[PDB]
RNA sequence: GAUCCUCGGCGCCAGUGAGGUCCAUUUACUCUCGCUCUACCUGCAAAGGUGGCGGUCGCGUGCCUCGUCUCGCGGCUGUAUAGA
């Protein structure tokens, strides 16, 4: 159910370095289900899952609303290097990464989903 | 000295005991420290050959003062490392401090609160305890231990710092968490020399455990199984060998644990395959070939000997398993304890 | 087909997002292996007096070597790697 699966050469590691990087600039919603939350109310620019998920079924209701609400997703396949790529010390499984008006940010945002509309 | 050793006739030793997540360790030889998340720094025992178990220990204390430098700490400790001497005793963690104090009755006298998120590698100068401190701020300190006062911080660390090794020369080789990057500090002229990676079935993600093999080279062990020596000469890696703890659709298992002996040829590398991992640098000193393989739980820390005597025959070396990783608790596992795995080579 | 109020009884109650549990210094819990004194006993068990192997001082010194090694008696009290 990986349609949308990303490639280890090197497009999962500039997802997981914005996603660090977002995270030092607060722009991030992690775990399922503050990632749904910010689907369902609209806030999120970009989406990555893991599916490294043992029942990947507690992930797969997200790439719905991620299709009403039109916003780009994509699966990693370490929910490990997901969760330090986040700074947790545990495991998320599922995240969501905003943007605002002005920064380089929203501009790596904006490239990175271009390489998404790439991949889907 | 690889090949005047005998790893096929090894003897190990599996000690555990009640805590259950034991981190790090500290030879002061012989004399082996542990840390455990419960809150301990143990001071255990083990010299005799022709077994003996622990002495003492410290506690973690949840203690509500403020910049109070005394035997009480804030939180569990995360690494320590001993004195060459046999006279100091240090540890830091996400207590955000470092203790350093007596060795033998173990009661902290200096908490140094320099650092701000926590100090998650520490190392020493060979006989002299001129220290290095690394930390969580994605900095690095240095700190004059014969005064125990502070000397110096240093930059350059795109990310949150992960691991320190240094020798008995003013220098240092640390890791960034995920820059990929190993970061060669000349500590007097504060100047610093980076050694990036890019390892190009996953590539680097981060870059774990590091390890200075001698004063002209060293190791760095990353997460997606690529072990890589680095000359001081070069930019470029001296190697790369690749899936260095086998795989788990699945990936390489990545090096938690790795640690060489100085001025030797001999590579000490630990993951949660199960199984250590003793590598050598090869006869053309540039290559490296597989010395080989030699338990249960996934491997934090890991440490040193020798026979060290007229004879020098015979290494010992512990591994400090546990159930989670040594940070922070991303993987869980059944197996492994508060354990030490002494196995000994002989010959 | 009245709806609502009052008086009864019977039930019953949004957000956020990374912290949180114990508290001088202990030794988790179970299974196996090895068990550093022995004997006579005042002795039913269990505790004390004494003797063999001791072990340490004082002394006689034995010694084809007057040191080391074969020993003994007189004040005392047991201790080996010791736990895997």
């Amino acid at each position: 159910a990986a349609w949308p699966k990303a490639e280890d050469p090197a497009l999962v590691q500039e997802l997981l370095d914005c996603v660090q990087q977002a995270s030092h600039y607060r722009q991030l919603k992690k775990g399922a289900n503050e990632t749904t939350k910010s689907v369902n109310r609209g806030t999120s620019e970009l989406v990555i899952l893991a599916a490294d998920t043992q029942p990947l079924s507690i992930v797969l209701h997200i790439p719905l609303i991620c299709e009403e609400k039109n916003v780009p997703y994509v699966y990693v396949p370490s929910k490990v290097a997901l969760g330090r790529a986040c700074g947790v010390s545990r495991a998320v499984i599922a995240v969501s990464l905003t943007s605002n008006e002005a920064s380089d940010l929203n501009s790596k945002i904006r490239a990175l989903r271009d390489k998404v509309e790439r991949l889907a | 000295l690889a090949s005047e050793l005998a790893f096929d006739k090894a003897t190990y030793t599996q000690f555990r005991w009640n805590s259950g997540t034991v981190t790090s360790v500290a030879v002061c030889p012989p004399y082996a420290y542990t840390t455990t998340k419960d809150g301990y720094l143990t001071k255990w025992k083990l010299q005799d050959l022709p077994r003996p178990e622990r002495i003492c220990f410290a506690k973690a204390d949840a203690r509500k003062a403020n910049d109070k430098t005394y035997q009480g700490h804030l939180k569990a400790p995360l690494v320590v490392k001993a004195s060459q001497d046999g006279k100091f005793v240090v540890t830091g963690g996400a207590d955000k401090r470092l203790v350093v104090y007596n060795a033998a009755d173990l009661k902290p006298i200096k908490a140094f609160t320099q650092h701000r998120d926590a100090v998650t590698g520490l190392a020493f100068r060979r006989g002299t305890n001129q220290l290095y401190s690394c930390s969580k701020d994605r900095t690095v300190k240095v700190w004059s231990l014969d005064e125990l006062a502070y000397v110096e911080t240093l930059f350059g660390h795109q990310d949150e710092i992960l691991d320190i090794d240094a020798l008995g020369q003013e220098r240092c080789v640390s890791v960034g968490a995920r820059d990929r990057t190993a970061r060669y500090w000349k500590v007097p002229e504060e100047s610093q020399l980076v050694f990036r990676g890019g390892g190009e079935a996953a590539h680097e993600g981060s870059m774990d455990r590091v390890a200075m093999i001698d004063d002209d080279m060293f190791v760095t062990g990353s997460d997606n199984g690529d072990l890589a020596l680095w000359s001081i000469q070069r930019k470029k890696p001296l190697h790369v060998i690749a899936r260095a703890h086998g795989l788990e659709a699945p990936q390489p298992r990545g090096i938690t644990a790795l640690r060489t002996l100085p001025y030797s040829d001999l590579i000490f590398s630990g993951s949660w395959d199960g199984c250590i991992r003793v590598w050598r640098l090869s006869e053309d000193k540039r290559k490296l070939e597989a010395v080989g393989i030699l338990v249960r739980g996934i491997v934090n820390d890991i440490a040193l000997f020798e026979r060290g005597e007229r004879g020098r025959d015979g290494l010992c070396v512990v591994v400090v398993t546990g159930k989670e990783m040594r940070f922070g608790r991303w993987k869980y596992m059944k197996e492994g304890r508060c354990g030490a795995v002494i196995f000994e080579v002989p010959k």
